[PDB]
DNA sequence: AGCCGTAGCTACGGCT
DNA sequence: GTACCTACGGCT
DNA sequence: AGCCGTAG
């Protein structure tokens, strides 16, 4: 009926600030993931988009995650599903796409209608074992599907790929690290909880750019890695080398994580134009996708290079720090994060995925392993089995027969009613009895990991070490002292 | 973009500003064309908060605004002009449509504040749940937000002066800390 | 091979581009009246299990489906064609159950399709009635990795009911709606009599039916249009001149004529008025709402002839508009200019067609079926055998071939027994095999005798016809007026 | 929307004029951008036998194409003023990339003649099938129609300039009916 | 000052 | 076929 | 004229 602005405005902005902060612009601890980017990703393993399997139309892959779990623009779920197959955005890209996905030049991709798109082999382990009950499912936003909270994340893909989300009231920046110096740092935190900051840097040198480039002393990466804030200086790789006739060029081969290559030689352009700076008589951007990234800087006749790339650094784009907030969702709330808190949060996940898929596989094994035995009972009395069915006149007449005579369950009974003729051949008949004596055997090796918490964290630890050796690679970022 | 009404009494007019271009086409079919205007906003409107006066008033949106109402702005304002007696925010019923409420809020309370105080700008309340505006009927969104039989408008009432213009600077000001401060006091996780 | 002559190169490719257009774009089929856009649409939706029991799906998943698996072209091309199938001014026939903003008369279009959801109407399950039934071809699609149809069964003349516009390149097509009692009595009347005249055709079919209604003036054009495909068919408003108080009068215009903007004739009345080419209006208003219908209001001066101010707006404004009928359809892949007689021929064909080929492919499903019940019938009353000479079998090749020589069994008998489950040796079970071939047996029968003669197969046509005409006929709503 | 090369040496210059902005984007990132220019088109062109000079003048796509090549139109046409020696049409395998290249060809036969006549007017051969050039990868569209090691240009030729003219009246023209006679006599629908 | 990243025009034919 | 208005925070 | 409806 009537409604004081004071409370309206203070109700409506808390509504969207939360909404912002728990549901838009914050990725989760545990994943590394915002929901636009879990919706995609869990979209592209209900729709068989595994990297084995041929590519999709990117609209059909929009329009399914749109429709079943983001009420928002198309524009926002494919423009964040096109900066997952960037591998100059992403570390370790989480989307393999086909067709102009973009460039480094700040060009956008193609279309959703051309472009087409699946899962990389990585993504593969941020969604093994998700149909394992290892993660709660919750509702879709209109009820009628149902949505992964959290992904099991076999790799600690916060820190890997980073995060940068501008929010109501706060904002996040994490930058990209590698994955061999992660889950090093996670497996010497799994054998010592008490570890310091300084302890896992020597794990974790600092951060790892997919770009690759410089960083400026360890002060601002130690900073980070102790408070959750702290600037990191970025350099762009450049060399001094002859031209011919006693002239000498700058050659830049790497630039700084999230630089625009093409607004950065306009700058450049721009400062020589208004004479800001002196000694270049030409900027040419020689990159292609044969050679790499190239963009050349001649210098004029006997001035200083190394004064002008000096100067470079400081008038252009060419250097560029990284301002790090490590702020993430940490039990639905945003918190200001350090290096441990963030590895804590995440081998905590880890060990409770590998104990709730060890409890699903054990229950499994258990039912099919009593299926199996309503079987072996079968097929040691199939005589009497056929005589009971074919002296019943209905199914449930069947059913209750085969319970009273046999010792048989609900479940054992139509296991028995449902077996095709097929089953009784030779070949057949030796299955059942090889899949249970496996299962036997699988049973008490699953029980094994649960008796024992250390057994289950050195699963974790062997699992960690198996994704390390596959899809750890070097180090591209060099960090200079 | 404004889809006016017949009726040039503005006493019987009522102004609907709705959310997404989908339901301004959507609201202009199933409205009153004779006592309802419609003057769909593209989605996000400016914090008048945050910006400065010359853009505020280069701003389409806002000027759209100020012509249709007719009445002028700050110490230019006349309520005698006001072109309609109800000035209806109609936004989905999801935490961008509380959002874009907020932003025109703002608005009326920095340029438009008699308005608010004569009791002309009103909240309309559609169908809560995950339909937005744009994906109704037109039909369904007479039937339920607009038709003045069986709607339910909320009427923006100014209690506290001082109280509002230290919330419309806290919540929409420059000041980030002591909006992030509002958040951690008030967050129901 | 390096060179290429630009004379060569232009023939090649224009004409390339023209067939394209006119053979898979433009023009529609006259067995189904349908696009390559729209079929592929109807068909998506029928893959996709969009019945109308069935809930409504974001038109953005059914797009972006046709897209991918049968239409490679613009999302916008797919939808604005969804968009029109649904839209009851468009269709006199709607072919899609849409929710949501899908447009209205003054050229308002449909919202965004991630707002919007779409599902069939009841209408279209009679368009893919027996497709999966061996009644049409189907061909590959773009990429050879689906099969779509190359045309629909289309149990009600579609093409003439909900008609078509096309523009294609050296020639375009304008067939105006129907009438859908009107046409299936025209078809029957055409079955029961192969040399009918278009004049006794047109006892049946009176002319066009537009779902927005109106005016028809005269019979002349209608007759043209039926006797060689092209004529000048003139559509006129539905208004009348009413008082309004005070001495005062009134025109209110309560129907437009079809494909006309109604908001686009509102502004060409304004712009008259302000001209000054036209004299005696005082206002002009849309009172069209929602509750009372399309209701335009234009106020005459007082003792001004409002009757002389009608006259002149039906000729200066689209109140009046004609409809140049020029009947192009695909028939048998190549375009024709096809009269009223020659549409309902080539859908009283396809018709009898879809009917054989739907009763061919029960006969040869009955016969299949008939044949596995012997074999479980076989197995049934030797099941001890039948068990026994699977369980000394080690794998199940030498099982299926014991079986095949031991009781007398073909491959699909056999693999049929091996498929068997054990609750299918139940007691009654025996009883229920014995039932379905006797029952099987009388159906073959039924359908042998349908095949056997042209004018049961004829007369079944009819029959389904009529059903069709009985559920989905209505009233006619454009008024022939004489003349 | 031009993005030009590196070199000012018009010999060894190239102009790819690509359909669509999904395959011109790709085609900037897969070229030589030392040799290689490329200027993208929204899609259908202006067909210039049915639009009047006026409009033919103020058509942004059309004083894009004039501006790039840098030789005028017409009577003005400057063949020495040639920007690029290879005007290559980038469009794509299927009918409606056929239809551009009409357009194009059209364009260059009405108002720039002489450049037709030099062999500086090409036709790119990108891979045949159901795949058009938006839906390709930059390095594809190098190796595949763009490379000088393996891609097979079409050079444009004039033979007969009085059937050139005939052609492109019947064709393109506003006479539809000759068009149509055109159709029917030349059709097959095998 | 402005950027990072998730959100809220043309062809073609026929009109007469 | 294509586009450019907006919120939001933190760094330059 | 500029509009109808599938295409880039
Ligand atoms: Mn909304
Ligand atoms: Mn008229
Ligand atoms: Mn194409």
């Amino acid at each position: 009926n009537e409604r004081n602005i004071t409370s309206e405005m203070r109700e409506s902005f808390l509504d969207y600030a939360m909404s912002v902060i728990v549901a838009r612009a914050l990725p989760d601890v545990r994943d590394g993931l915002k929901p636009v980017h879990r919706r995609i990703l869990y979209g592209l393993n209900e729709q068989g988009m595994t990297p084995d399997k041929s590519y999709k139309k990117s609209a059909r892959i929009v329009g399914d995650v749109m429709g079943k779990y983001h009420p928002h623009g198309d524009s926002s779920i494919y423009e964040a599903m096109v900066r997952m197959a960037q591998d100059f955005s992403y570390r370790y890209p989480l989307v393999d796409g086909q067709g102009n996905f973009g460039s480094m030049d700040g060009d956008g991709a193609a279309a959703m209608r051309f472009t087409e798109a699946r899962m990389t082999k990585i993504t593969l382990e941020l969604l093994r074992d998700i149909n394992k009950d290892t993660i709660d499912f919750i509702d879709n936003y209109d009820g009628n599907e149902r949505e992964p909270s959290v992904l099991p994340a076999r790799f600690p893909n916060l820190l890997a790929n980073g995060a940068s989300g501008i929010a109501v009231g706060m904002a996040t920046n994490i930058p990209p690290h590698n994955l061999t110096e992660l889950i090093n740092g996670v497996l010497s935190l799994s054998k010592n909880p008490d570890i310091s900051i300084a302890e896992l840097m020597e794990d974790i040198e600092g951060p790892d750019f997919p770009t690759a480039g410089l960083i400026l002393g360890k002060s601002g990466i130690r900073r980070a890695y102790e408070t959750g804030r702290g600037s990191i200086q970025m350099r762009s790789r450049a060399v001094i080398e002859e031209r011919g006739g006693g002239r000498q060029r700058i050659v830049v081969t790497e630039i700084p994580f999230q630089v625009n290559k093409a607004r950065m030689i306009e700058k450049i352009a721009e400062l020589v134009r208004d004479k800001k700076i002196d000694g270049i008589t030409d900027l040419r951007d020689e990159t292609s996708l044969r050679t790499g990234v190239r963009v050349v800087i001649d210098v004029r006749k006997d001035a200083n290079a190394s004064v002008i790339l000096n100067n470079l650094y400081k008038q252009t784009p060419l250097q560029t720090s990284f301002g790090v907030n490590m702020i993430a969702l940490v039990n639905g709330r945003p918190k200001l994060i350090n290096l441990k808190e963030a590895l804590v949060h995440y081998l905590e996940h880890q060990k409770t995925v590998v104990r709730r898929r060890t409890q699903y596989n054990l229950r499994k094994a258990k039912d099919r392993a009593h299926i199996l035995e309503g079987l072996r009972i079968a097929l040691d009395h199939i005589d009497e089995i056929i005589s009971t069915i074919r002296e019943s006149d209905t199914d449930k007449v069947a059913m209750e027969s085969l319970q009273q005579r046999f010792k048989l369950s609900e479940k054992q009974a139509q296991a028995i009613l449902d077996m095709r003729l097929r089953r009784l051949t030779g070949l057949e008949r030796d299955k059942i009895e090889a899949e249970y004596n496996e299962l036997l055997n699988y049973i008490s090796e699953l029980e094994t990991i649960l008796a024992d918490e250390e057994v289950l964290l050195q699963l974790v630890r062997d699992e960690l070490t198996e994704i390390r050796d596959r899809f750890g690679d070097d180090r591209r970022t060099e960090i200079q002292l | 973009k404004l889809a006016d009404c017949s009726s040039k009494s503005p006493e019987e007019c009522e102004i609907f500003l709705v959310e997404g271009d989908s339901a301004g086409g959507s609201t202009k079919s199933g409205r009153d064309s004779r006592t309802q205007a419609i003057l769909p906003l593209r989605g996000k409107i400016l914090n008048v908060e945050k910006a400065r006066l010359d853009r505020i008033l280069n701003n389409n949106e806002i000027r759209q605004m100020i012509t249709a109402f007719g009445t002028g702005i700050g110490g230019d304002f006349d309520l005698a002009k006001a072109r309609y007696h109800k000035i209806v925010i109609m936004t989905d019923a999801d935490v961008d449509g509380a959002h874009i409420r907020t932003l025109l809020l703002t608005f009326f309370y920095r340029f438009m504040r008699p308005l608010i105080e004569a009791g002309y700008v009103y909240i309309a309340q559609p169908p809560t749940g995950y339909k937005g505006l744009g994906e109704m009927n037109a039909d369904q969104l007479w039937e339920t937000t607009m038709n003045p039989e069986h709607r339910a408008l909320l009427q923006v009432k100014l209690e506290d002066a001082i109280e509002a213009d230290q919330t419309f600077e806290m919540l929409m000001g420059d000041v980030v800390e002591n909006r992030r401060q509002f958040i951690e006091d008030n967050a129901v996780y």
